[PDB]
Parts: C-alpha cells; structure tokens; sequence
C-alpha cells in the first residue's frame, strides 16, 4: 500500500 | 461503549485502574468504522494524559490503549496528527519501540509511521528524535522469517514513510542508514513486505542522480526487475515506478536496468490491461528512448517498437501522449537506420491521426518527430516518398489546419514541413 | 531529453 497512514 | 464525558470521568480520576478502563474505552470509540470521534476526544484534551499513560512502565495494558487510541488520532487529518506530534508523543513512543511486549512494539512503530506519513516535516522530525536506530535494532536478526509476520509488514510500511516526501527528500545519512535493512525487505518472501519495500525504493529513486545511485549501487535493480514481472498488481506498480525513475537518470544507471533485462517485461507491460501500468511503461520507454543510440537499439532488439506502434494506435490518451514522447526521443537521437525502422514498423498513421488531439502539447510533439524522421528522409534521400505516406493517410489535410492554430510553436512548426517537403 | 515524473 502506498497510503501516509492507517488507522487500526 | 461509552461517552466521551464519561471517559473524560474515567481519566481525571487519578485511579489508575479507572483510567485504564476509560482509556480502552476511548480506544473502541477510535477503532469504529463510522466517523471516529476524533475531534471530540481532542477538543476533550485527551491526547496529553494518553501521552503520559505511555510512560507507566509498570501498567503495560495502558501503555498499550494510550498507544492504539494515539495511532488512531494520528492516522486521520493533518491537524489531527498536529494534535498528537503537539502533545510530546513521538519521543514517548521512541521508548515503548524497546517495550519487552510485542504488541506495545508494534503499536508504538505504527503510530510513528502515521506521524512521518504526514510529510516531510514530521518525517525529518521523527528521525532529529532519534527513532531510526530502535527501529532497525529490531529488525537485527540473521533471517527475517523469524519474526512474526504482522509485526514485520508495520516495521516495512513505517520505515517507508521515514523514505517518502520530497521538498525536502530525507537526510542522506538518514536513508544511508536505512538502505541495507531496505534491501533486506526488498528480498523477503512476503507480498505485503515486498509492496511496500518497492514503495520506499521508489520514493528513494525519485530525487537527482545522486539519490538514484545510493540505490543502484546497493545492487537493487536485478531484484526490482524479478518484482517487475511479479503477478500481484501491488508489487508491479511499485517496482515499475522505481524502475521509471532509475531510467530517467544518467545513460549508465539506463543501462544497469537494461542489462538486468527489463526490457523483456515490458511486451506485457506495454499491453497490460490495467491503465496506469501501460501508461507509467510507456513513460519508462520514453526515457529509455531518450539515451544512448546502443539503448535505443536494445529497444529495437527486444521488439518493442512494435509495441510502442501499438500503444499510439490504441490506448488511453495519457498513455497515448508518452508514446508520442517516446517516438520524439527515439527520432531525436536515433540513427537513420533506426528511424527507417520505425517508419517500417508503421509508425507514421497512428501519429498522424493523433494530430486531431485538442492537447497542444501532444501536437508540438508529434510535429516535432515528424520533423526528425524528415531530416533521415534527406540523408537518404527520400524525402518526397515520406511526403506521400502523409499525404496518403490523411495526414496532411492535418498538418494544414494546424496553420491556423492558436500556439506560436505549432504556428511555425506547421508551415516549416508545408514549405519544405509539400510546397 | 528525460521527463522526470
């Protein structure tokens, strides 16, 4: 993934 | 699952029990799917003892809430990582990424990549707090298989938000630092870990020369071309965008892509059903085009100017517009041999009928090879016979009416060919 | 030349 951040 | 007054309650009790409640509390409020409240818990002035949380050493299990419910805040809007950055959580978790806990590990190596992810200056500030060291002392191990496979793909995708965002690109001993591990990832048997270790060498390859031979002379491009031809589409546009930006570099960083064998992906690359694949190749073939006259012949070699016909002819328009770069740099600096080639290869009609084109840019362009192919039609002598084939698809009742254009550079690139091969 | 991109 290419995406500044995750949320869990 | 509670209010946010009521975790606010649970908070400023000064039970640490209590807290501890009302912190996972507010952990499942961030975890939803429906519009977390993340303002609202911020507006509460949370963040500030959820940062002091992180430091009770002796209550792991808050350590661990405080730590998911900040990553949570962090990963939504610039203002809301701001919050988190602004409340001192990136030096307390640079100290949990040494908790003897895994799953505290973790979550404290997630929440800073949500913090570099947000830019360039929350990336240099992350690393000026010193967190590239605890992170690679945990990937320290002699085979990376041994490490549990979630925590290995956060270690991957954190280290390659510390690689993103240029204006300003990382420090350089900061990516010095990082390459080796990078490299180790690059070659780990995980679909997920090679993705994201593409990511970073592109991130890392889009930059000056310089930037490009830190990774070229770590030896990656021969991985990068086996990654190239992988069947998972999120290894492929990674590995193709890395392979793009080595090749727009010096002629013998080209070269060492070349020599890998890139060139034998790219007839499906060329052809590939999804469209930002074809468009991003083509653009790779454009700047291959544009090196050496032994590169452009290794293009010619591996059959592939047929393939670059056939993108012209029929393709989205994007792609359509680096395959008319591709045919300018290829007669630009191509031999007559070659250009006669390309004419041979049917190269001619599917550029004259991309001349009705309402983008300027593709016109100047295309009137700019066509100019090229006419100057190896004069050294061979053949410079009325091309007129005929332009004439005869129809491309010359195009070139007329390009007269009459708006744009000064197509003004006279149209009466120059009028006045010298037609007139 | 080439087109960085």
């Amino acid at each position: 993934g290419e995406n500044g951040r995750k949320t869990r | 699952n509670w209010s946010v007054e009521d975790i606010v309650k649970g908070i400023n009790s000064n039970n640490l029990e209590s807290q501890l409640q009302a912190t996972q509390a507010a952990r499942k409020l961030l975890s939803r799917e429906k519009q977390p409240p993340i303002d609202n818990i911020i507006r509460a002035g949370l963040i500030p003892k959820f940062v002091s949380f992180l430091g009770k050493t002796d209550c792991s299990p808050i350590q661990f809430e405080s730590a998911w419910a900040l990553t949570n805040i962090a990963s939504g809007t610039s203002e809301q990582t701001k919050a988190v950055v602004d409340g001192g959580a990136i030096p307390a978790f640079i100290s949990l990424l040494a908790s003897p806990h895994a799953h505290i590990s973790e979550q404290a190596v997630w929440a800073l990549g949500n913090i570099a992810g947000d830019g360039s200056a929350f990336r240099d500030l992350v690393i000026k707090h010193g967190a590239i060291d605890p992170l690679l002392a945990l990937l320290a191990v002699p085979d990376l298989s041994t490490l549990a496979c979630g925590y290995l793909r956060n270690l991957t995708w954190t280290l390659s938000n510390l690689c993103r965002n240029k204006n300003p690109a990382p420090p350089l001993d900061a990516v010095e630092q990082i390459l080796p591990t990078l490299v180790r990832l690059l070659h780990h048997n995980d679909p997920e870990v090679l993705a994201d270790s593409c990511w970073a060498i592109s991130y890392l390859t889009d930059g000056p020369n310089e930037r490009i031979e830190m990774v070229v002379k770590k030896g990656v491009v021969p991985q990068l071309v086996k990654l190239l031809g992988a069947t998972e589409l999120p290894i492929v546009t990674p590995a193709l965008r890395a392979i793009g930006n080595i090749v727009t570099g010096t002629d013998e960083q080209t070269q060492k892509v070349i020599d890998a064998g890139a060139l034998a992906v790219f007839p499906s690359l060329l052809t590939n059903p999804k469209t930002n694949i074809q468009k991003e190749a083509t653009w790779t073939m454009s700047n291959i085009t544009a090196g050496r006259q032994d590169q452009i012949q290794q293009v010619v070699n591996h059959g592939l100017v047929p393939f670059l016909v056939g993108v012209l002819s029929k393709a989205d328009f994007k792609t359509q517009k680096e395959a008319a770069w591709a045919i300018t740099n290829y007669t630009s600096g191509g031999t007559v041999e070659q250009i006669v080639y390309l004419v041979h290869c049917g190269i001619i009609e599917p550029l004259m009928n991309l001349l009705s084109a309402k983008d300027t840019k593709i016109i100047q362009v295309i009137l700019d090879a066509i100019s090229n192919i006419f100057q190896a039609a004069e050294k061979l002598g053949e410079t009325e016979k091309l007129s005929i084939m332009i004439e005869e698809c129809g491309g010359l009742d195009k070139i007329e009416a390009l007269q009459r254009h708006e744009n000064e550079s197509v003004y006279k690139a149209s009466l120059n060919l009028i006045e010298k091969y037609f007139s």
